[PDB]
């Protein structure tokens, strides 16, 4: 495991959100925390029907790919994660639990470069070395409690280094699963 | 190690905005004032410091006058000055410093102003998008004490240090080049590698 | 009254000066600092984490910048890629942090550690030379003298990634040169190019001095 | 003699400064300071007053300005009346000191407690809903939903006045709403129309910052 | 507030004043000093080495000056050579490093040091005699009058290098001559002419007063 920023989350059930096919021509994806969740289950329905909240994340990346394949994904979550587009819109600021594709991986759609996430928590996924990516991440915010349909506290990125290789009449297509389970959830003012 | 602690690495007072009177003018705090500084502050997601600012005033020639200036910081959610004879300028809730050419440049100090816990130079919402709404340190105007019109035209330099900087999150350094002071976005087909190249 | 005289230098002001000055609300309380997680207080520890070192920085086209994070390795005694162990000058060392940060100041010493991971099949096996010269020595004109120099052996069918420690550079240069041991082996079904990524970083003695906009 | 320069910033004259200044007459001697009762030391005191709040302030007529400081309650799951729980900002708060000292600051936050006063005859019975809605919540559609929420049960035929407590509020407000529980029901002779007076008071945990004319 | 008047003597520059000035880089930390060898921390050192002392300053050709470090001795009380003991006034007292940093200073006082050594023959023999005459004596007439006064029998048979000691000067001056005791004898197939060479340094009660450009 990497605990994010070395702060175990502080004062509950595992979500699966869709797969995403990682091909040859993929670029990245990101997803937005927490509104990954806000529209989706039990702990969705409370982020909808409160004013305040405050939560850490248990993120869980895994790939199921054989032998045959190779590639290289670099898994980091980036603290306030703004985008720059070339306004963006909504679907594209937040997106649900089914992220969006990055149109310009190399500058993050936020004009940063992608050789420096790893100043960030991160976990390299080699499908030679490993298929399994965790990072705990704490509470991150200016205020103790904030709210979760306005402001998205991080950005989970996943980026493919290097391109997926594999020979003709292996699965063209590796499934990206993530796990991530909400730890030390806070919700007050009930709407 | 004493060379690259976050006082050492943000001291160094900047020219931030230089004001001209060819009666009054109006400055918003902005710390992005100065142009090499943006870079530097957006490689970290928090900051919570205090600013020293500096007023340097003398003629578009550089030549000393004998002339009177009244600067007032307003601190956030004040009303700003409309023209030279608002009642904003005679509020006392709006500190003032009165100060001669002659003497030598004021020096006002600014604490932390924000209600959170730190400035935040990315916010990742909505209060529009990006619009980062508890960053506003407060403004700065300037007019020449007096009821008629100055006899000299005047140029005022502002000059801004942090200190007692602290910082949290860190994050990569911007490669592609500004384009607006809010947000962050670049140009997409001119987009650029990050150094130089080669040919092997 | 108490006798005093105006040294020279009175009513200068210098830009650098760190004189406490008067507050303009002496009044007011700031709100109180939380404990927000990942404080930096040094920016050596910034520098001390590990980066991608765009060695394979040939490409400039818009659609393909991002070729340029990782170096092919693909199908004897040849050569992979060479780069100099340089981090403020321009080149490869220019996207790492710590390259960054090094055009923030003018001096700088210690020791790097620049890490390879190889992003092959599992089943592909085969052995590279990573060749390290110090300050004034030339490129090697083959393996058989590249081999002499300080190396080490590197073969990505038992260990996925390797460390090299550049021993010490200050602001010649050293080199690193990359050649192949042995060729590229690889089973059939297994594709037939790889790529290594490159990531470099500063070990616990790197220092700066004399920060420069 | 002992050697000093002038920093930058000295003959300035800053409006907040505090430096103690020559007295005008050094061998005067004030009148000694008598106790007059009720000394104040801190404006929170005077926060912490209950006070009448205009709910009822639709009326602007000069000679019916004093039918603003209550709200009439007379002859089923209505509405009665609606205001926010927002201290500084235009409304029913101008009228009470703490929303009129809220004007003098730019911050407050705290706990507020608004009590309501019935002002019928002795034989006079009946039940009212006083619902508090969180900030973000909308107007309720009814009372069945402005049940649901945080709310009392205040029936005036036993007790003629009750508290309630809003959380929390800081400088989107809270709501609160007063609903029909049941119907007004009256015995013969007795008036057929009464009313309610608002008093809005600041808790111990309010406070002030950041003083603005 | 604290009150002081400014004495005379204010916004003056004195070149000579020593006050400490605001640094330029607060946050710059010098390269730590290393033991280099051979450290000097005052010039008396430097003044307390012997140094050749010319003597015979007479020939001024640029393929001759090197002819002045030494004089002749070779083929019966007669004078060989006569100097004045003046560090600091013009003459033989130049070329010393004693004789050169008395011309950055004004007033000198003590006691000198003027060692000559024989560069002859090892078969070469004879005896010569070194006067020194206080201040204001004449230069003696002959070597029995020069014999009278304070003097060294030198024989250079057997001593190769004598030492004169002058008693103490001040900034008229002493006179130190050098006669011929007895001929110069030599045996044959040795040469027919030898040289001396002086060698003149400071005591360790020389000091100097009022640096001087």
């Amino acid at each position: 495991i990497i605990v994010g920023y070395g702060e175990w989350p502080s004062y509950n059930r595992f979500y699966t959100l869709d797969t995403k096919l990682w091909e040859k021509s993929s670029k990245g994806w990101y997803w937005k925390f927490p509104d990954v969740l806000t529209e989706t289950g039990v702990f969705g329905q409370n982020a909808q029907f409160h004013y305040l909240y405050r939560s850490g994340f248990c993120i869980h990346v895994q790939c199921n790919a054989s032998k045959f394949h190779q590639g290289a994904l670099l898994v980091a979550v980036l603290p306030e994660y703004v985008i720059g587009t070339v306004h963006p819109p909504y679907k594209q600021t937040q997106p649900g639990a089914d992220g969006f594709e990055l149109q310009h991986p190399y500058v993050l759609d936020a004009g940063i470069p992608i050789s420096q996430l790893t100043v960030c928590p991160h976990q390299w996924i080699n499908l030679r070395t490993n298929n399994c990516a965790t990072i705990i991440v704490p509470y991150i915010n200016a205020l103790p409690f904030d709210s979760a349909l306005n402001h998205c506290n991080f950005g989970l990125l996943v980026v493919p280094i290097s391109p997926l290789d594999y020979d003709q009449g292996a699965t063209p297509v590796i499934p990206i699963t993530i796990t991530l389970a909400p730890m030390c959830s806070e919700f007050a003012g009930l709407r | 190690t004493a060379e690259t602690t976050l006082d050492s690495f943000f001291s160094r007072a900047g020219l931030v905005g230089e004001i001209d009177l060819p009666g009054y003018a109006n400055w918003d705090i902005d710390i992005t004032g100065y142009a090499q500084m943006r870079r530097k502050v957006e490689l970290f997601t928090y900051m919570r410091f205090d600013a020293e600012f500096t007023f340097v005033a003398c003629t578009p020639t550089g030549e000393v006058v004998p002339q009177l200036l009244q600067y007032m910081f307003v601190p956030p959610g004040a009303p700003k000055p409309d023209s030279r004879e608002s009642l904003a300028w005679q509020t006392a809730t709006n500190p003032s410093v009165f100060v001669k050419l002659s003497d030598p440049p004021a020096q006002v100090s600014v604490p932390f102003m924000s209600p959170a816990s730190a400035y935040q130079w990315f916010y990742d919402g909505y209060p529009e998008y990006g619009a980062m709404p508890n960053n506003m340190m407060g403004t700065f105007s300037v007019r020449t004490v007096g009821t008629s019109k100055s006899k000299y035209p005047l140029v005022v330099r502002i000059y801004m240090r942090m200190k007692h900087v602290r910082a949290w999150i860190p994050r990569p350094m911007r490669n592609q080049n500004y384009l607006f002071k809010a947000n962050p976005n670049y140009a997409g087909n001119s987009i650029k590698p990050t150094g130089a190249s080669r040919t092997a | 009254g108490f006798p005093t005289e105006l040294k020279p230098g009175t009513n200068q002001f210098l830009t650098t000066d760190d004189g406490v000055s008067a507050p303009i609300l002496p009044n007011f309380h700031p709100t109180p600092c939380i404990h927000i997680p990942g404080e930096v207080r040094n920016l050596l520890e910034l520098c001390q984490v590990e980066t991608i070192l765009e060695v394979n920085n040939v490409p400039t086209n818009a659609t393909s910048l991002m070729e340029r994070l990782r170096f092919p390795v693909s199908a004897k005694g040849e050569l992979c890629a060479v780069f100099r162990a340089d981090p403020g000058r321009n080149g490869p060392w220019q996207s790492t942090l710590l390259g960054q940060l090094c055009g923030y100041y003018t001096q700088w010493s210690g020791s790097l550690e620049v890490t390879f991971m190889f992003t092959g099949s599992f089943m592909a096996t085969g052995k590279m030379l990573i060749a390290y010269t110090p300050p004034g020595g030339p490129l090697p004109k083959d393996r058989a003298t590249a081999m002499l120099g300080t190396h080490v052996i590197w073969d990505f069918g038992l260990q996925s990634s390797v460390t090299l420690v550049i021993p010490w550079i200050s602001n010649t240069t050293g080199l690193v040169s990359i050649w192949y041991q042995t060729n590229y082996v690889v089973p059939i079904g297994a594709p037939n190019t790889a790529y290594i990524i490159a990531l470099a970083a500063a070990q616990k003695n790197f220092t700066m001095k004399l920060c420069k906009d």
